[PDB]
């Protein structure tokens, strides 16, 4: 993968030290957010952030969701929301690799996480 | 619109007709997809009908949670966003990157966009 | 690792994907379908309504602002069924429902804090010219002469749009449309209703230059003729 360095470094950017090669699906694991997921996948690199919610969290993070990943309530980048089983909120943006930057995926990482702040106020 | 003069000419049709704020609308097998150029995206949008998806004021959190299931299984393959719109409403988006995209491109995500459509529509009716 | 306070740190080894978990347990091309411009379709119906209904100037106003006041509160989620449904309780008229709706947008385009409501009367405007679109020129067509005839005599306004309507979109022949004159107007002028028909219908046929279509008139034509000779 030549992405490889993009991806390293933006690790070691939040101060996380990586072997080389990487895999096409690394997995940072965050205290609070939850999990986070870098995927090459075709020619998209696909974040997926996933954090499994307390029941009584669940229907209005679905609908606050929902909500704020409309057009018209977004930003530049095409964040998309989701679920996975009972009670994780999984929200995710896809990447065209042919363009990829490390300042875009840092701002990719940091709308996703803000988005989820938002979700969940 | 380029694109839209090609799409409508590559379909042997005359071209299509925007609205004052630029927006098309073209109804394909019953099913209204809106094309509303902002900046540098071009955005789809189909409003769904889902008379479950609220009985009076309760939100059906069973089907949401499904519908929201299926946006994450579709994703890697479909660049929809199903999402709720200001009258919450559920409505089927997606947002195209104008820099990157050709007729071909358009026609191909108005193609998923029905896909989906069809796929969806059934589970939210009769 | 770290990010604004909060620890992370990577997790190895074979991983599946958080969307293939997803897909565990969860083309037809365009050149293939229906496809209309509902811009020009919308746009093209209203010409035809209005152009017709400015000839019986007889108003929706009343309804438009009763309308109007079910959307500042009415729902917190108004969706395009409950609107339908409105229009619907107000006249039993696809014509009369569309103009309604034409008045609705123009009540709303003075009213950016409405502008959601302005983009739900624009879908079911759409809705209703692409599903509904030649139920609703048919009804605006004959409305002028179907209200003359109900001014001035027991053939009440609704029955004779109706029957025009279905004898242009679906007759189902001669016998069958004189049990529905039956039916329809069992108190009424039937020579009337008959002659008011055949006047429309003639009308009609003056501006079809089809072959098919004026053949398909002149047959209800040439039936209505000898339905007149039922009395």
């Amino acid at each position: 993968s030549w992405i490889e360095p993009i991806i390293s470094h933006f690790c070691q950017d939040l101060g996380v030290p990586t072997s080389s090669p990487l895999s096409p699906l690394i997995q940072l694991e965050m205290a609070q957010s939850g999990t986070l997921q870098l995927e090459q996948h075709g020619a998209t690199l696909t974040l997926w952030l996933a954090r499994s919610l307390a029941w009584h969290r669940c229907e209005d993070a679905m609908v606050k969701a929902l909500t704020l990943t409309a057009a018209q309530k977004s930003g530049a980048l095409p964040l998309r929301a989701g679920w996975l089983g009972e009670s994780q909120l999984v929200l995710f943006v896809s990447l065209d690799e042919r363009s990829l930057t490390l300042p875009l995926l840092h701002q990719a990482f940091e709308q996703l996480l803000r988005l989820q702040q938002e979700v969940l106020a | 619109q380029n694109l839209l003069k090609n799409l409508a000419a590559s379909l042997g049709r005359k071209p299509f007709v925007a609205d004052k704020q630029g927006v098309y609308r073209l109804t394909i097998d019953k099913h209204l997809v809106m094309l509303a150029p902002h900046g540098s995206e071009l955005v789809l949008r189909t409003p769904i009908d889902a008379p479950m998806l609220r009985e009076g004021n309760n939100v059906n959190v069973t089907l949401l949670r499904s519908l929201m299931q299926q946006a994450l299984a579709w994703a890697k393959r479909y660049p929809q966003t199903l999402v709720l719109d200001d009258c919450g409403q559920l409505v089927l988006e997606a947002r195209l990157r104008l820099q990157e995209l050709d007729t071909h491109g358009l026609q191909e995500v108005i193609n998923k966009q029905l896909a989906l459509l069809e796929h969806l529509i059934p589970q939210l009716t009769p | 690792x770290q990010f604004r306070g909060e620890s992370v740190q990577i997790v190895s080894g074979t991983l599946q994907s958080i969307a293939d978990m997803a897909e565990e347990v969860t083309e037809l091309s365009l050149d293939k379908r229906k496809l209309s411009d509902s811009q020009a379709r919308v746009s093209d119906v209203e010409e035809q309504v209005n152009q017709y209904l400015s000839k019986v100037p007889e108003l929706e106003q009343k309804q438009n602002v009763s309308e109007l006041l079910s959307l500042l509160s009415n729902s917190p989620n108004i969706s395009l069924s409950q609107l339908k449904a409105y229009l619907e309780g107000k006249s039993e008229e696809p014509s009369e429902q569309f103009k309604m709706l034409c008045g609705l947008r123009d009540a709303l385009k003075g009213r950016p804090e409405l502008a959601h409501l302005s983009h739900l009367v624009e879908q079911a405007l759409v809705s209703m010219a692409e599903e509904q679109g030649e139920t609703i020129v048919l009804g605006a067509r004959i409305t002028p002469e179907a209200y003359r005839e109900s001014q001035s005599g027991v053939n009440p306004l609704q029955p004779l749009r109706d029957t025009y309507r279905d004898a242009v979109m679906g007759y189902q022949g001669i016998y069958a449309i004189w049990s529905d004159l039956q039916k329809r107007f069992p108190n009424g002028d039937i020579d009337s209703v008959i002659l008011f028909l055949q006047k429309a219908l003639s009308a009609d046929l003056q501006s079809q230059q089809s072959g098919s279509g004026r053949e398909k008139l002149g047959i209800v034509i040439s039936d209505l003729q000898k339905l007149k000779e039922f009395g």
